[PDB]
C-alpha cells in the first residue's frame, strides 16, 4: 500500500503539473491516469489526501478546473434531449466527475475553490477540450445514437470552431451544438 | 417511453444528503468502458403524474461544493433546482439562503424552485427552525419542505410537486 499510494501521489503530481500549463487535454488523460490506477489498486481519496499536504493547487488551476466544471455541467444537460439521453450526457457528467475527483484528492468535504479571475477560460474553448478528451478515449464502437461518438465528436468541435470563426458564439448557438444529435446530416457516422 | 422529461438540479454542500434523497433513483450503466470505471452526475427515474408519464433526469454536480459563485451554471438549462440544507447545521442554511436569493435575481420565472431542509429526524440536534426557512421561502415565493432522506419522508412529494409545478407551466 504505502508504494501504491506514492505512485498515486506521483500520478496526482502529474495532473497538477498538466494543469499549472494549462494544457487541458493533458489534464483530462493524466486525471484519467490517476484514476483508473486508485481504482485498480483500491484506494479512496481519504488514503491519498494526507500524502499531499505538501502539495498545492494554484489559483490558476482552480481557474480551469472551474472553467472545465461550469462548460461539463452546461453541456451534459443540454446534450439531454429527446432523440437520446444518456450517453452523451454521460460522457461529459464522467469528464466532471474525473475533474471531481482529482479535488476530492486534494480537498476536505465542502473546502472551496480559490480561482484566479484573470485565468478563465471562455467556454467555446473549454468545450473543444472537453469534445477532444471524449474522442480519446470513447471505445472505438461507441456511439450517440446512431452516429460514431469520435466522429460526432469531431462534427460538433468544427461546429464550435465554424461559429468562433464568424464570431457567432451566444449561449443560443452554443446549445444547438450541445443539443445536437447530428439528426440534419447526410449520414450516419462511422470510420 | 414518456410523456415528459424534466432536467432538474440539485444543488447542496456535501454532507447534506443529496445522494440518499436520489434512492429511488436509478444510474443508467454504461456499456463505455470509460464511463463504468468513473460513473455520472445523473439519476433517472420515471414517474407517473396525472395519466402522464414524466422522465425525471436530476442532476448532482459533482464539484458544486468547490464553486458557489452562482453563475448560469446554476440556474439555466434546468426546469427545477432543488436547494438543500442540512437542518442540524447553521452555516450549510446559511449558505443555500445566500445562494439562493443569488439564482433568485438571475433565474427566469419559468424555472421552478424548492427549499429543502434534510435530516429533520435528528430532532435533538436541531437547530434551523422549520418557521425561518418557511419564511424565507415565502419572501422568495418559493416552496419549502423538510425532509428525511434516511426515512425517504417527504422525498416523493418534494419531486411530486416540483415536478406539478414544472408540469402546468408547459
Ligand atoms: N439522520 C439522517 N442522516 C442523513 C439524512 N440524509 C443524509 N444523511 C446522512 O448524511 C451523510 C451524508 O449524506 P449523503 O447522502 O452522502 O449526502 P451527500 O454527500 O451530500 O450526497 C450520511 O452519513 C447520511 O447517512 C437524513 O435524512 N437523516
Amino acid at each position: 500500500r504505502i508504494e501504491n499510494l506514492e505512485n498515486a501521489k506521483k500520478l496526482w503530481d502529474n495532473a497538477n503539473s498538466m494543469l499549472e500549463k494549462g494544457n487541458i487535454s493533458g489534464y483530462l488523460k493524466a486525471a484519467n491516469e490517476l484514476h483508473k490506477f486508485m481504482k485498480e489498486k483500491n484506494l479512496k481519496e481519504d488514503d491519498l489526501r494526507p500524502e499531499l499536504s505538501d502539495k498545492t493547487i494554484s489559483p490558476k488551476g482552480y481557474a480551469i478546473l472551474q472553467s472545465l466544471w461550469g462548460a461539463a455541467s452546461d453541456y451534459s444537460r443540454a446534450a439531454a434531449t429527446l432523440t437520446e439521453s444518456t450517453v452523451e450526457p454521460g460522457l461529459v457528467s464522467a469528464v466532471n466527475k474525473m475533474s471531481a475527483f482529482f479535488m476530492d484528492c486534494k480537498l476536505s468535504p465542502n473546502e472551496r475553490a480559490t480561482p484566479d479571475p484573470d485565468f478563465k477560460v471562455g467556454k467555446s474553448k473549454i468545450l473543444v477540450g472537453i469534445m477532444q478528451f471524449i474522442k480519446d478515449v470513447a471505445d472505438p464502437t461507441s456511439k450517440i445514437w446512431m452516429h460514431n461518438t469520435k466522429a460526432l465528436m469531431n462534427h460538433k468541435i468544427a461546429a464550435i470552431q465554424k461559429l468562433e470563426r464568424s464570431n457567432n458564439v451566444n449561449c443560443e448557438t452554443l446549445e444547438s451544438v450541445l443539443s445536437s444529435k447530428g439528426e440534419n446530416l447526410s449520414e450516419y457516422l462511422s470510420y | 417511453e414518456y410523456d415528459y422529461l424534466f432536467k432538474l438540479l440539485l444543488i447542496g454542500d456535501s454532507g447534506v444528503g443529496k445522494s440518499c434523497l436520489l434512492l429511488r433513483f436509478a444510474d443508467d450503466t454504461y456499456t463505455e468502458s470509460y464511463i463504468s470505471t468513473i460513473g455520472v452526475d445523473f439519476k433517472i427515474r420515471t414517474i407517473e403524474l396525472d395519466g402522464k408519464t414524466i422522465k425525471l433526469q436530476i442532476w448532482d454536480t459533482a464539484g458544486q461544493e468547490r464553486f458557489r459563485t452562482i453563475t448560469s451554471s446554476y440556474y439555466x438549462g434546468a426546469h427545477g433546482i432543488i436547494v438543500v440544507y442540512d437542518v442540524t447545521d447553521q452555516e450549510s442554511y446559511a449558505n443555500v439562503k445566500q445562494w439562493l436569493q443569488e439564482i433568485d435575481r438571475y433565474a427566469s420565472e419559468n424555472v421552478n424552485k424548492l427549499l429543502v431542509g434534510n435530516k429533520s429526524d435528528l430532532t435533538t440536534k436541531k437547530v434551523v427552525d422549520n418557521t425561518t426557512a418557511k419564511e424565507f421561502a415565502d419572501s422568495l415565493g418559493i416552496p419549502f419542505l423538510e425532509t428525511s432522506a434516511k426515512n425517504a419522508t417527504n422525498v416523493e412529494q418534494a419531486f411530486m410537486t416540483m415536478a406539478a409545478e414544472i408540469k402546468k407551466r408547459m
